[PDB]
């Protein structure tokens, strides 16, 4: 009746487990790159008290949105915790993330979502929404499960960034099938996200206000 | 951890899961001998008095713990303030052999007499419930009786005790969101 | 190294602390319960006896 | 070996200071104890 | 010798440089564990006592030296005249709990009670001065606390006494160029 | 540091004390009991002392409870004579040594 | 060690007389009384 594909993600001192796992997509890489490279001079530093779980609500999905219904996340996003403050005090960072995203109804709601880790994602376009499996992807369709878990490494034309005027990795959720919930499904579906930075890694410390 | 919590098997997850450290613990003040092994006030009858654990109060440390186990076992030791001689008579003893001081009688020294006394039950162990009438407990659930002039003190002290079965042990119930009290404070 | 297991009357924060259940959400949950119970750990360890009233 | 710290020996002996046990023929709750389940149940990532 | 005073390494200078020849000392009198290990009088009140050493003068020789020194750490034995029996509870302990005899409670015995009892604070060390409200030292710095019908008398003795960072001690400030006194004399 | 120049007298104590809840004027004579160093101007402009965190307790909650306090005292008063400058601002760089930290607040969120 | 002077054994044991002390993983003073230099500094004459 319910399922033994069951995982438990620990990102820091926080942990994270499912029942209905589906496993996790790793995109593009399953290592990072080189951490240490010419433009920091020695100077970067890793910040392993980032390294955690935090959390935010992404959309609900409801029998009214249809194929092509997408939510976007630019990451990094609004943080008020050590990983939001990091950006205030240092000029370079660079991390990659851990996503895991819960679409939870039941198993007699029907229907289909796509989420996707889409690097450099200045908006998409209506006909590109049939490729969007191109980018590391997993989906989640209610019969099967419930969350999706999807790693990416750091990226970008650059070894190292400057969040406040650029953002290298957008999540998308696309709805592929509409939901139904026929006489015992769930009534609608709240998705939400759950999202670790990994690796990250500063350099160049920034003036106090003072 | 997730399980199958119908099962009843212990769980005991530790900090380690997220990676924390178990520290070492030292819990020689929860061992049963040691905890149950100290004096608790009992108050007495003004001559005979049967040695009856069940009269310790149940909101006392040895009361609250000895009926938190559904069979026990232990020797004793009392302390008593009396007037006149003492006699202590064993389990099954006429209630009137209390008056033949060939019976273990004690000659009054001040200020009071302590005792070491053997278990005497006939039965293998006691225990403080039992569901014969169902509040009263079998005669023979007893350590003997003592009787002086007057008994003004009687203080129990259970030796090399035994536990069996555990029950309920319940703290205050507090009336607002943490029972409050006044601490021992500089 | 040790706290008290009594609270008091002076202490109108709690000093050790808040634990926090949440529901991050449900589907068709409405209504069921979810029971908990607590245990001692590993290394949980308890010194000093006392006896306070208390029943 | 409850709440006793003398080390010189008793003066009386072991029959008269305590009743002594017969034989015929922390036990349960400590096996119990050891036995709790403490590990993970999933698959663990990270 | 000549050095930088600015400094604060120790410069030890000996007679030897004029001449003379460094003699022989015996310290056992300036011993930590041997000076604070004596009994001190402190006013008691009469009937709850916390045990608490900062009750004890600053004038005398074990306040003086005590305060000498910002983190302690010491075992303690006490002596009381009291009336009735005395109750002691350990550090943490509700104050209600001074009422119960299970507590070790020492039946009177004339002419007074000595007891030994262990460090009992959650802390690793205690201190004389804390900077938290900045004379107000935290509640948990006391050695438990003690009850009877009446106190009459309570002296403090510190047993293997530690003492961590010294801090000034003071001696009389003399108003003529020196302090005189009438010294024991035949 | 205290920098005005060779020229100038007076002598100032650097102390790092340990629950420092204020100080009596007598006790000032033993201040030299803490971890001290001395500046004074025919010699130096830099006094430097390390310390290692002190307390009853393993961790602290620094927003209630401070325990070390930095003081400085005039043990000679200042002499600016001809040459000397005028007065010496003094001035402390410090850094934290060894900073560990234990349980993780919520945000304000 | 402090001021105690019997020759005799303590009746008790050692876990009822004192608490225990436990570990985890004159000191200072005396290692800094012992390193004061005692010296001279200039060049002796005589």
């Amino acid at each position: 009746l319910l399922e033994d594909r069951i995982l438990t993600t620990r990102n820091g001192h926080t942990t994270s487990t499912t029942q209905s796992s589906v496993g996790v997509t790793y995109g593009y890489a399953t290592a990072e790159d080189f951490v240490s490279g010419p433009n920091t001079s020695g100077l970067e530093t890793r910040v392993v008290q980032a390294e955690r779980f935090f959390k935010t609500h992404l959309f609900d999905w409801v029998t009214s949105d249809s194929f092509g219904r997408c939510h976007l996340l630019e990451l990094p996003t609004d943080h008020k915790g050590v990983y939001g403050s990091l950006t205030d005090s240092y000029a370079y960072m660079r991390n990659g993330w851990d996503v895991e995203v819960t679409a939870v109804g039941n198993q007699f709601n029907g229907g289909c979502l796509l989420v996707a880790m889409v690097p450099e994602l200045c908006s998409i376009q209506k006909r590109e929404l049939y490729q969007l499996t191109l980018f590391p992807h997993q989906f989640i369709n209610p019969r099967t499960n419930m969350t999706a878990h999807i790693t990416v490494p750091f990226v970008g034309v650059n070894r190292y960034d400057q969040y406040k005027v650029h953002k290298p990795w957008t999540l998308v959720v696309m709805v592929v099938a509409p939901l139904t919930v026929n006489t015992e499904g769930a009534p609608q579906i709240k998705v939400y996200a759950n999202i670790a930075p990994t690796n990250v890694h500063v350099a160049g410390e920034f003036p106090s206000k003072e | 951890t997730t399980s199958a919590g119908e099962s009843a098997d212990p769980v005991t997850t530790t900090v380690e899961n997220y990676g924390g450290e178990t520290q070492i613990q030292r819990r020689q003040h929860t061992d049963v001998s040691f905890i149950m092994d100290r004096f608790v006030k009992v108050t007495p009858q003004n001559q005979i008095n049967i040695l009856d654990l069940m009269q310790v109060p149940s909101h006392t440390l040895v009361g609250g713990l000895l009926r938190a186990s559904t069979y026990y076992f232990s020797d004793l030791e009392i302390a008593v303030k009396h007037e006149g001689d003492l006699t202590w008579v064993p389990n099954g003893a006429p209630e009137k052999a209390l008056d033949n001081t060939t019976n273990p009688t004690a000659y009054h020294k001040a200020p009071l007499t302590r005792l070491a006394l053997p278990y005497t039950a006939p039965h293998r162990v006691l225990a403080t419930v039992y569901n014969g009438e169902c509040r009263t407990l079998p005669t023979s659930f007893n350590y003997g009786a003592i009787k002086a002039t007057r008994v003004t003190e009687l203080l129990y002290r259970m030796k090399r005790a035994e536990t069996y079965c555990p029950r309920p042990l319940l703290a205050i119930h507090p009336t607002e969101a943490r029972h409050k009290q006044k601490i021992v404070a500089p | 190294d040790y706290t008290y297991t009594a609270s008091d009357v002076a202490e109108t924060t709690n000093v050790q602390g808040w634990v926090c259940l949440f529901q991050i959400t449900h589907g068709k949950a409405d209504g069921d319960a979810l029971v908990v119970l607590a245990s001692a750990g590993k290394d949980f360890e308890l010194r000093l006896p006392v006896d306070a009233r208390a029943e | 070996s409850g709440n006793t710290g003398s080390i010189i020996n008793n003066y009386y002996m072991q029959q008269y200071q305590n009743s002594m046990d017969t034989q015929l023929g922390n036990d349960w709750f400590s096996k119990l104890a050891s036995s709790a389940f403490s590990g993970l149940f999933g698959a663990l990532l990270a």
